[PDB]
C-alpha cells in the first residue's frame, strides 16, 4: 506493496 | 563518491500532500522533475493532481505507482504543470489539459528488486529515483537529523513513496538523500538522510523506478  | 541534485537544480521546493495519501505522485513528478532539468537545462514543477485525477491504474488518495504514473504521462503524450493543474488534496475528475503541458515520457526503468548498487548507479546517472519505503515507525516519523536507520522497519512494508535526490556519507555513516513529501516542516526541512548499504534498510531498493525523457 500500500504505497500512500 | 556522493552526490546531491539538490545543489544542482534538480530538485523543486518540497511539497505537502495534505490529507491525501498522494505520496507516489509527488515521487513521481519529483522524478520528472529531475529529468526535465536535465533535458532540457530547466524544470518546474509539474502537478501530482494530474496524476491522482487521471491515473486510472492507481487509487488517487488511496495510493498508487509511480510505474503507473510514468506509463501514464507516456500514454497521454504529457503531464500538466502545477500551475496549470493545481494540488487541491482530493481527487476529482480529470482535467488534463494539452495547454498546459510542460513535460513528457517516454517510458520507463525499474531498479533490479533489492539492489542498492544498482540503486546508486541509477541516481548517479540518471538523477533522482523514485523509490518506496516503509514509513510507519514511530522513529521515522519524529525524525529531525542525523543518518536513520532502525532496525525494525520492514523491507517488505512499502508503505510510503519518496524520492531519492542523492547519497553520500554522513559522520561515517553512509546515506541516500531523501525528499519527503509531508512539507518543508518535517524532518530536516523537509528531507531524511536514509541509511544506505545496510542491507536495503526499509525496503529503499525493493520498487525503485526512473522515467525516460
Amino acid at each position: 506493496x500500500s504505497v500512500r | 563518491d556522493s552526490v546531491d541534485y539538490r545543489k544542482k537544480g534538480y530538485v523543486t521546493p518540497v511539497k505537502n500532500q495534505g490529507q491525501c495519501g498522494s505520496c507516489w505522485a509527488f515521487s513521481s513528478v519529483g522524478a520528472l522533475e529531475g529529468q526535465l532539468k536535465k533535458k532540457t537545462g530547466k524544470l518546474l514543477n509539474l502537478s501530482p493532481q494530474n496524476l491522482v485525477d487521471c491515473v486510472s491504474e492507481n487509487d488517487g488518495c488511496g495510493g498508487g505507482y509511480m510505474t503507473n504514473a510514468f506509463q501514464y504521462v507516456q500514454k497521454n503524450r504529457g503531464i500538466d504543470s502545477e500551475d496549470a493543474y493545481p494540488y487541491v488534496g482530493q481527487e476529482e475528475s480529470c482535467m488534463y489539459n494539452p495547454t498546459g503541458k510542460a513535460a513528457k515520457c517516454r517510458g520507463y526503468r525499474e531498479i533490479p528488486e533489492g539492489n542498492e548498487k544498482a540503486l546508486k548507479r541509477a541516481v548517479a546517472r540518471v538523477g533522482p529515483v523514485s523509490v518506496a519505503i516503509d514509513a510507519s515507525l514511530t522513529s521515522f516519523q519524529f525524525y529531525s537529523k542525523g543518518v536513520y536507520y532502525d532496525e525494525s522497519c520492514n523491507s517488505d512494508n512499502l508503505n510510503h513513496a519518496v524520492l531519492a535526490v542523492g547519497y553520500g556519507i554522513q559522520k561515517g555513516n553512509k546515506h541516500w538523500i531523501i525528499k519527503n513529501s509531508w512539507g518543508e516542516n518535517w524532518g530536516n526541512k523537509g528531507y531524511i538522510l536514509m541509511a544506505r548499504n545496510k542491507n536495503n534498510a526499509c525496503g529503499i531498493a525493493n520498487l525503485a523506478s526512473f522515467p525516460k525523457m
